[PDB]
RNA sequence: CCAGGGCUACACACGUGCUACAAUGGCGCAUACAAAGAGAAGCGACCUCGCGAGAGCAAGCGGACCUCAUAAAGUGCGUCGUAGUCCGGAUUGGAGUCUGCAACUCGACUCCAUGAAGUCGGAAUCGCUAGUAAUCGUGGAUCAGAAUGCCACGGUGAAUAC
RNA sequence: UCCUCCUAAAGAGUAACGGAGGAGCACGAAGGUUGGCUAAUCCUGGUCGGACAUCAGGAGGUUAGUGCAAUGGCAUAAGCC
């Protein structure tokens, strides 16, 4: 969307005049943004699962996919083939729309923002942030109240370092304590 | 995408209580006014105001001449 | 607490000894039985061995403790546990 | 309806629902309504946006939820870093101001379990 | 004899009380009805400032005269509409006043912020036969300061005794 | 009674009251075909979430899997959808 345009001017020109570059394919671009909602209580009750899926469809753009348990462990009393979590992956236009919605309207309401961490990065260009509560996305009616049901977002860039992806996210006017 | 299973996705025009307009595509159902936005915000402008972590020499010498 | 129209309190001997040890600069633990007297800005930079009824426990005076009194850092009733 | 800490339950009265913000009790919420001129009889249900931001700036100039949380946790932490008696009673889990601890002071130490 | 500490500690158990768990109530505002007192290194008006505890100046009174001292429930107006809630006021942080050499161990009070357990309480058990029980407030001794205890004074004032 | 390994002496076969384990079934899909896909284990980050569920990336190459014991085999996958 519009931050795709702001990327293609300002962020790519700043990363051109930040690292020594020859080609415009060296500079990283964000490939995808993945929401996870680790419900984990679907072994007990089942309607919480589809209501958490409705919350992910409300916060993100498209419908979430219910993911299944791959390895069964009795320490959380789980079984092979149970609908144990939910996830959405947005890439492209909807990813840019969700990215401008995260920056502009979501993080302002994050309830005592003392500056989110900058040591969060991966080693190959992934940021990961876990919101403690899903209210900070304004798409909820708030009149429905179910539970807390926080989620986490994982942004994946094709950057190699953490200097690379960290300065790339800092070019998107990100807070960064 | 799949053609039916997704809900509506409308471009709605929000206006921050500070005043800034934003035409964003989402799924609320109405143009909703946020209280604070990422512009004219405390931390995005620099208005965080960390506490003085002990001004006890200023406190004492303020209290007594 | 003390009213803030009266000011602070410090015993005459404690004040005079603290001023003498600040002027001559030697920073040994000076011993006192005057827990009640409040600390001052003049008093950072010196360990002081204050009374608690049995022993003189030494405290190092740092920046923060100037508003409090000297007896806050010497626990009188030593309690270790019931089992 | 949406204020910086959390929401307001929209069906209550003015000062009664304004007190539900952490950081402001009843007389200070009365001072807020005096500063906006809002009568206490109108609920938050009727309140259009003009009165809402006229409430918002006046409660912004007052101390609010998150920084007060930071201030109380930091002051307790600082007294514990000191080495005094008040921070010491904050460390152990006993009352700090001279309460009877022979039989009472149960709120500070929890249920009467063993 | 002197200085500091302890009698105030705290995994625990018991007795006696105060307070709440609420709508026969909470809160705001307005307004009415007493008695017994106490008071000189004390009792403190009226007036100035403070949200306040109070402070400053400060007449009167060894008191049926001054001073504490405004009694509150009640009565009337509106809201709250059955919720851990506009119920509860414990704990804690900050800012303060007073007294006294001194308020940290360990005083009381004011103010702001937070709002703990608690939805009438098992086995048991107590008090009470009338201006009594139950509820409401005042006062005094002790006392530099420090009552939810004690000793009094009164206001509304029942049920039952076959 | 039947199956797998060893003794069994590099074809097959070969005994003992020699050393070791399993079967008396299951499945209308766990069969046929077409199309697709590639494991186990650690490391990092991340709400509840923890040694360990979910997510993203990286090393690593079949140490994984096979409806059920063992041998042989399997990437053109015999594994998974």
């Amino acid at each position: 969307a519009k931050l795709h345009d702001y990327y293609k001017d300002e962020v790519v020109k700043k990363l051109m005049t930040e690292f020594n570059y020859n080609s415009v394919m060296q500079v990283p671009r964000v490939e995808k943004i993945t929401l996870n909602m680790g419900v984990g209580e679907a072994i007990a009750d089942k309607k919480l699962l589809d209501n958490a899926a409705a919350d992910l469809a409300a916060i993100s753009g498209q419908k979430p996919l219910i993911t299944k348990a791959r390895k069964s462990v009795a320490g959380f009393k789980i079984r092979q083939g149970y609908p144990i979590g939910c996830k959405v992956t947005l890439r492209g236009e909807r990813m840019w729309e969700f990215f401008e919605r995260l920056i502009t309207i979501a993080v302002p309401r994050i309830r005592d923002f003392r500056g989110l961490s900058a040591k969060s990065f991966d080693g190959r260009g992934n940021y990961s942030m876990g919101v403690r509560e899903q209210i900070i996305f304004p798409e909820i009616d708030y009149d429905k109240v179910d539970r807390v049901r926080g989620l986490d977002i994982t942004i994946t860039t094709t950057a190699k370092s953490d200097e690379e992806g960290r300065a790339l996210l800092a070019a998107f006017d990100f807070p960064f304590r | 995408m799949k053609k039916d299973i997704h809900p509506k996705y409308e471009e709605i025009t929000a206006s921050c209580s500070c005043g800034n307009v934003m035409k964003i595509r989402s799924t609320v159902g109405h143009d909703l006014n946020l209280d604070v936005c990422s512009k004219c915000h405390p931390f995005f402008t620099g208005k965080q105001r960390d506490v003085a972590t002990g001004g006890r020499v200023d406190r004492f010498n303020k209290r007594f001449n | 607490p003390r009213s803030l129209k009266k000011g602070p309190f410090i015993d005459l001997h404690l004040l005079k000894k603290v001023e003498k040890a600040v002027e001559s600069g030697d920073k040994k633990p000076l011993r006192t039985w005057s827990r009640r007297s409040t600390i001052f800005p003049n008093m950072i930079g010196l360990t002081i061995a204050v009374h608690n009824g049995r022993q003189h426990v030494p405290v190092f005076v740092t920046d923060e403790m100037v508003g409090h009194k000297l007896g806050e850092f010497a626990p009188t009733r030593t309690y270790r546990g019931h089992a | 309806a949406r204020i910086a800490g959390i929401n307001i339950p929209d069906h209550k009265h003015a000062v009664i629902a304004l007190t539900s913000i952490y950081g402001v009790g009843k007389t200070r919420s009365k001072a807020i309504l005096a500063a906006a001129g809002i009568a206490e009889d109108v609920k938050i249900s009727e309140l259009s946006e003009g009165q809402i931001d006229t409430l918002r700036d006046e409660v912004a100039k007052f101390v609010v939820e998150g920084d007060l949380r930071r201030e109380i946790s930091m002051s307790i932490k600082r007294l514990m870093d000191l080495g005094c008696y008040r921070g010491l009673r904050h460390r152990r889990g006993l009352p700090v101001r001279g309460q009877r601890t022979k039989t009472n002071a149960r709120t500070r130490k929890g249920p009467r379990k063993p």
